[PDB]
């Protein structure tokens, strides 16, 4: 299939931010700070949330976005982790790492930190939402589930790259894990399938710390149309 | 030409697409995607959302 970049849904250096420190077309909040370069979302500091959230709602039937972040911290723990949503209301300021919760539609969870004691983190974890559930925190979310992976994307040595293409109610999720520069050295995670989500609505990434905490950079988000 | 092709083809593709262009221009937002819209619009016959050399001339 066809692919069309949407710069509106988009962004990237090496001049991210505007002149005035705003991000065109995404709205950010909390303590995400745009740069040159790279948004930090949430910076290695206690209890943050910020979230950047696309100005214009968004209305593709068929879509991709690569996605390009770095989690970093010393601990071989880390927290609180990663978050990329699509949506259909700007979900800025919230509880589910840095974003509103009762969300309409899906959301990606980068997992840092093991909060049901399980062992299962870091884990990237796919979650649906139609504006009345509650994001099961301290159980990552282990029963809302739709479908999930296990990999390790805190401080690799490239940046991690995140390929979530949803094509004919069928989302899937590939993963280059910052081992390779090869950006288009995918790794299949997940993929759900039979999955509606709202026609129209906002792409955002957001993320968080706690008691624990990583820098969350995004570097950018590519948005196509298929 | 090619230099003003370039001059803003920051990850280096050979092709432009709106953020490239957004730099470009740089007023407000609406003014600017505006622009954008209107050199996709004229250019990007192949609809793909990049400009090419070609659709450059
Ligand atoms: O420690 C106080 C801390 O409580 C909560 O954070 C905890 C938990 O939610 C986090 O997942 C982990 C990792 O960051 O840390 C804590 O154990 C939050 O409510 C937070 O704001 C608060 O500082
Ligand atoms: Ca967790
Ligand atoms: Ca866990
Ligand atoms: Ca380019
Ligand atoms: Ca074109």
């Amino acid at each position: 299939p066809h692919r069309r970049f949407e710069y509106k849904y988009s962004f990237k250096g090496p001049h991210l931010v505007q002149s005035d420190g705003t991000v065109p077309f995404w709205a950010h909040a909390g303590n995400a700070i745009p740069s040159s370069d790279q948004i930090r979302v949430a910076p290695s500091l206690k209890s943050q949330r910020g979230s950047v959230w696309t100005k214009t709602k968004a209305a593709f039937e068929n879509w991709e976005v690569e996605v390009t972040f770095r989690v970093t911290g010393r601990g071989r723990i880390g927290a609180d982790g990663l978050a990329i949503w699509y949506a259909e209301n700007q979900g800025l300021e919230g509880p589910v790492f840095g974003s509103a919760d009762l969300w309409n539609g899906v959301g990606i969870f980068f997992d840092s930190f093991d909060n049901d004691g399980k062992k299962n983190n870091p884990a990237i974890v796919i979650i649906g939402n139609n504006g009345q559930i509650h994001y099961d925190h301290q159980n990552d979310g282990a029963s809302q589930a739709l479908a999930s992976c296990q990999r390790d994307f805190r401080n690799k040595p490239y940046p991690v790259r995140a390929k979530i293409t949803y094509y004919q109610n069928t989302l899937t999720v590939m993963i280059n894990n910052g081992f390779t520069p090869d950006k288009n050295d995918y790794e299949f995670c997940a993929k759900v399938e039979n999955m509606i989500i709202p026609a129209q609505g906002h792409f955002g990434i957001s993320a968080a710390t706690g008691g624990l905490a990583d820098d969350h950079d995004v570097l950018s988000f590519l948005t196509f149309q298929l | 030409q090619l230099h003003y092709f370039k001059m803003h083809d920051y990850d280096g593709n050979n092709l432009l697409d709106g953020l490239e262009l957004s730099t470009a221009i740089t007023m407000s937002e609406d003014e600017l995607i505006n622009i954008i819209d209107g050199v996709l619009r004229d250019d990007d016959k192949n609809n793909d959302g990049y400009i090419d050399y070609a659709e450059f001339a």
